[PDB]
């Protein structure tokens, strides 16, 4: 595979998934404090 | 008996020469100021030749110049505007010389076909025509200089210079004496004499009317490639494969000066004189032309702009500029 | 796959649905064991969340708090708290930021040296300038991509420009080999005749399938900054680039095979000595390092295959333009011929 | 007036238009210098190219070749040989059957090889009159060792390709002459130019392809030199 | 017969009226001095008169 | 004026030793590659041997290899051809030739019919 494109894709997915996980983490903290 | 008698006259001639060498041009001009540092710059580069330029000549108008290239083309340029006035396709691709008539009506050229073809530029039709082919030389044509619209003098590789009549195409006078390929010609200002340099390290002064060798000049070690009269017609300069240029006096009949440097170990292809005669422009095989102070042998300057062997030189009649052809197919104009 | 935005939308839909007794706790609607909700993805889904209902019919509180007791430990079974992969992505990004910096620097000098020198204006140095320019544009497009994405139509063109300027470099490397191949495999190749076709092929043909990719990514999968794979739509750009790598490797074998014949038919150990040196300096030009991992598919990031593929590629892809400038514009016989000659004059 | 300025600029455009057409033909055509001697048999090689200076045009695989025989000059060639510094190749034809004049052919090859202006021009060497050489060796009345004493301690090289039914003495004799030329070629020629030896007779239905193939090799090696590969 | 004509040519060469190289050298000094101002390569010419600039 | 005068040569028995001296003048001897050329009666000019500027490089025709020795003396501007074992086939006029150009590895036209930089020659008549 074209490695530069592949690395773009991969960094994208990783960053996106992390930013999600972090939203889930707040929602969890939220319910906890509730 | 004649072998001993031959050296008897050579020794007597050499003895008479030593009786006239009371000083030297080197020590006579010991006190004159130098010319300084001649810094000429490429004012014009003429492009359009596919192959190497073998020779070029200036018109008497000092504006139109003709150049020959080893691709069967005779381009007439306008130096002021860089414009191709004519581009004459030759029968033979191997052309070693070209001449522009003093009247400008004709151009001559030839090379390894042993023919000085004459081309008519002022024809009543659109293009140029081959006026006449000169046949009669038994070797490659090395130089050809017009005398008039009808007289041309040609120097060949058959050790012979010939004076022709373009009206009939026949050879009127034949100049014999050289034991080597005659490579260069120069006509005197008055056109009554012409000097000739051959591949026997000798130059001969010829009488055009008489058809006889007036004087013979030796001094060079190898083949004389280039020759040029002094502006006043009482001297000439020669360039040879021994990496030297020599200035000869017609009246004194002796070599006056030598233009050599230790760093210079390449042959001279071309020589020329500025309008005054104080600068001797010499083209070398090291791809650059040196400017020589013709009264002090000092290297006044260098024309380093060419990528291959410098083939031809010429100073214009009015002395505006120097055209410098080369084996890189570019004719440059320096001022 | 799932954006934060989309995940928020799915929880909001579950909230609107929601809107001991039922209540919304910010993640799930209670009706006690509730399956870990499908709409959350980083939660597991074969687990349950738990509450306790009083004998009094009130949700059980946390001793000394207003908090409602809940146990979501099963739901959170899949959670990786820290930066493990981020460090690797930072080292890969640092490897090619340094590499593309010295490549862009060298080629800017290299492309300028070939520009003004008129005796250097061969049809071969012409093809070298397009290759040098394509190398700089690729490096510049990566720097622009990193600043725009990792620092919605603004980013969508930074990605498309990155994709096109990458494919042009891969195609000007193919042109470099197709030109040298024609100089040898075509009997008296007319270099001038096909000079227009190479320029159109090098720059135009990348734009043909990059615009096809944008034409299909604007009508099927318009979501995001276009910097995430959308299934098999990634092969519109990659397959043409992968094809240009196999062909340029096939040409390199022909050139090296033909070159070895010429050293043979001019020896002994000198036939295999000059051959080696000439083969090595043809690798930067032909991009021969690309043939190793171009059959590798998309793989798991923590994988050892992935880690060496990315470290190998970023190290060599970034420095490729640096080696091409040195070999074909600095340690060039006829370039230094115009350097000491021009230095002597002035 | 200014009327002449546009007319002059227009005639230059017409001139330049014709020069572009001529440049395409000029670059597309290969020029070869045909060298040799009275007994060489250059004429017979010219007779095989049926497909002051004598010009031959032949065509091989739709490529135009221009062979020049400089026959109208004297025996001194040190000035007119500088004209052919731009040719693709020098076709050097040698009478391999005449040992008396073979050293003249060796010395002519050495002066060509080492000239300042021909030191980038590859030589296609044609060792002509192989028919006469073969019959001369078997007769035994003339010995090569009389003219070349180094022939006594010379043996056929391993990389020799004798024709079917060829006497080993002829193969040793004919390769010694080839190796005499290659001693000079390899002593000074380092990548700038190469020798292309061939064996030919008057009956060959060939030598038009041989020149064409060797000119293709000369052009290829010129390209690989520019790329610093060879 | 070659030397028979060669000596005759050599006899003409011996009979020329050679002058002292002082006069030969001083004549080229005089000519290069009188024509100095008319030569536009020995001395640069201003761009007003120069047609090549 | 370029002049090459040769001394020695004449009547000698087969197998005799004969020495030719070529006194060169009118050029810088040390710059030019020298040569020896002979013309057998009723035959063409033949190249015999050559020596470089310094004398490092030497060559021979093959018929005279191991019997003729060529040495130059830059100091005295002289060229030598030492004959050791003469044969009746060696009878000829020996000319001392010079390369046309002064710093070149190529001698063009030395054996030409009318070459300029060759001596008059010395007859070397070898017979019983």
């Amino acid at each position: 595979s074209v490695s530069e494109i592949q690395l773009m894709h991969n960094l994208g997915k990783h960053l996106n998934s992390m930013e999600r996980v972090e939203w889930l983490r707040k929602k969890l903290q939220d319910v906890h404090n509730f | 008996q004649l072998r001993q008698e031959a050296e008897q006259l050579k020794n007597q001639i050499r003895d008479a020469r030593k009786a006239c060498a009371d000083a030297t041009l080197s020590q006579i001009t010991n006190n004159i100021d130098p010319v300084g540092r001649i810094q000429m710059r490429t004012r014009r580069t003429l492009r359009g030749h596919l192959a190497k330029i073998y020779a070029m000549h200036w018109g008497t108008d000092s504006r139109l110049l003709v150049s020959a290239s080893q691709d069967g083309k005779l381009i007439i340029w306008d130096s002021y505007t860089t414009n191709k006035v004519h581009a004459i396709p030759l029968r033979s691709s191997w052309v070693m010389t070209c001449a522009y008539a003093p009247s400008g009506n004709y151009v001559a050229c030839g090379g390894l076909d042993n023919i000085c073809s004459i081309y008519n530029l002022k024809t009543r039709e659109g293009n140029v025509r081959v006026s006449r082919e000169l046949a009669g030389h038994t070797g490659y044509l090395s130089c050809c200089r017009f005398l008039d619209d009808n007289q041309i003098v040609t120097s060949s590789g058959d050790t012979t210079c010939a004076l022709w009549d373009i009206e009939t195409g026949q050879q009127t006078t034949t100049f014999t004496g050289h034991t080597g390929d005659v490579m260069s010609l120069s006509l005197a200002p008055d056109t009554r004499l012409f000097v000739s340099g051959a591949c026997d390290a000798s130059a001969k002064l010829w009488d055009v009317r008489e058809g006889m060798c007036r004087q013979t000049f030796t001094g060079h070690e190898s083949d004389i490639n280039a020759i040029c009269f002094f502006p006043n017609g009482n001297a000439f300069a020669t360039g040879s494969d021994d990496a030297t240029c020599r200035l000869f006096d017609l009246r004194a009949d002796q070599e006056l000066m030598t233009y050599s440097h230790d760093n210079i170990i390449c042959g001279i292809t071309s020589v020329s004189f500025s309008k005054s005669g104080r600068l001797l422009l010499a083209g070398y095989d090291d791809f650059n032309c040196n400017v020589w102070d013709a009264l002090k042998a000092d290297r006044a300057g260098v024309l380093a702009g060419h990528d291959n062997r410098v083939s031809c030189l010429g100073v214009t009649d009015d002395g505006m500029a120097v055209a410098t052809g080369s084996w890189d197919s570019f004719l440059k104009i320096w001022n | 796959v799932m954006t934060k935005e989309e995940q928020i939308f799915l929880l909001h839909r579950a909230q609107a649905q929601c809107e001991c007794l039922p209540e919304w706790d910010h993640i799930l609607c209670w009706p006690v064991a509730v399956p870990c909700p499908d709409y959350i993805y980083d939660f597991n889904h074969k687990g349950h969340a738990y509450r306790r209902c009083d004998r009094n019919g009130s949700w059980e509180l946390v001793p000394g708090h207003n908090r409602t007791w809940a146990n979501y430990s099963e739901c959170v079974k899949f959670l990786t708290n820290e930066t493990r992969e981020r460090e690797v992505f930072d080292r890969l990004g640092m490897i090619y930021t340094v590499g593309y910096s010295v490549s862009l620097a060298s080629l800017t000098v290299a492309v300028l040296i070939l520009a003004y020198f008129r005796r250097l204006h061969c049809t071969r140095n012409y093809i070298h300038m397009h290759l040098f320019l394509s190398f700089m544009l690729r490096a510049v497009s990566i720097f622009v991509k990193d600043a725009v994405l990792y620092s919605y139509a603004g980013c969508r063109v930074a990605v498309t420009f990155f994709l096109y300027f990458l494919a042009t470099n891969y195609y000007w490397i193919l042109v470099e080999g197709l030109y040298l191949h024609s100089l040898i495999f075509m009997a008296f190749f007319s270099e001038k005749k096909y000079l227009w076709g190479f320029t159109v092929f090098g720059w135009g043909l990348p734009a043909v399938f990059v615009a096809v990719w944008v034409s299909v990514r604007a009508t099927l999968a318009n979501t995001g900054c276009w910097d995430l794979s959308s299934g098999n739509k990634k092969w519109i750009i990659q397959v043409p680039i992968l094809a240009s790598i196999v062909l340029n490797f096939i040409l390199f074998i022909n050139i090296v095979r033909v070159l070895a014949t010429k050293l043979r038919e001019t020896d002994t150990r000198q036939q295999y000595r000059k051959l080696l040196k000439s083969t090595l300096v043809l690798m930067p030009l032909f991009g021969v390092h690309y043939i190793v991992f171009m059959a590798t598919p998309y793989t798991e990031v923590s994988g050892t295959l992935w880690q060496v593929q990315m470290h190998y590629e970023m190290l060599f892809n970034s420095f490729q333009g640096f080696f091409v400038a040195i070999i074909y514009c600095f340690c060039n016989g006829e370039v230094q011929a115009e350097i000491k000659k021009s230095w002597s004059r002035w | 007036q200014r009327n002449e300025e546009k007319a002059q600029r227009e005639a230059n455009k017409k001139i330049e238009k014709q020069l572009q057409k001529d440049k395409q033909v000029y670059r597309a055509t290969h020029r070869l210098l045909l060298l040799g001697a009275d007994n060489s048999g250059k004429s017979t090689i010219v007779k095989q190219m049926r497909i002051g200076i004598f010009e031959t045009k032949f065509q091989v695989d739709k490529v135009n070749f221009h062979m020049f025989d400089v026959g109208g000059q004297r025996d001194e060639r040190r000035k007119w040989i500088q004209c052919f510094n731009d040719v693709t190749a020098i076709i050097f034809v040698v009478d391999s059957s005449d040992y008396n004049r073979l050293q003249e052919a060796l010395n002519l090859f050495k002066s060509i090889w080492n000239n300042r202006w021909l030191r980038t021009i590859s030589v296609i060497l044609f060792l002509n009159k192989q028919d006469l050489l073969a019959e001369k060796v078997l007769a035994g009345k003339s010995k090569i060792e009389d003219y070349f004493p180094e022939f006594a301690r010379y043996t056929t090289p391993e990389d020799a390709t004798p024709e079917p039914g060829e006497d080993p003495r002829v193969t040793r004799a004919k390769y010694f002459i080839r190796d005499e030329f290659l001693r000079i070629s390899t002593a000074s020629g380092d990548g700038r130019h190469y020798c292309y030896p061939h064996f030919t007779c008057a009956v060959d239905t060939e030598n038009a392809r041989r020149i064409f193939n060797d000119c293709r090799d000369i052009i290829q090696r010129m390209h690989l030199r520019q790329y610093e590969l060879l | 017969a070659q030397a028979r004509k060669l000596v005759e040519q050599l006899k003409m060469e011996a009979n020329i009226d050679r002058i002292k190289v002082s006069k030969a050298a001083a004549d080229l000094m005089a000519y290069c001095e009188a024509h100095a101002k008319e030569d536009p390569l020995l001395t640069p010419v201003p761009a007003s008169e120069n047609p090549f600039r | 004026q370029v002049q090459l005068q040769e001394s020695g040569g004449g009547l000698v028995q087969p197998g005799g030793s004969l020495r030719l001296s070529c006194a060169a003048s009118g050029f810088t001897f040390s710059n030019y590659k020298m040569n020896w050329v002979r013309q057998a009666p009723g035959k063409g000019l033949e190249w015999v041997s050559d020596i470089s500027q310094s004398g490092a490089s030497i060559s021979y025709t093959g018929s005279v290899k191991g019997r003729f020795t060529i040495s130059r003396d830059n100091a005295k501007n002289t060229l030598y051809l030492q004959m050791n074992s003469l044969k009746p086939e060696d009878t000829a006029v020996y000319y001392c030739a010079r390369c046309p150009a002064p710093f070149t590895r190529d001698c063009f036209d030395v054996t030409s019919t009318t070459y300029a930089y060759r001596g008059q020659g010395t007859q070397v008549t070898v017979s019983s």
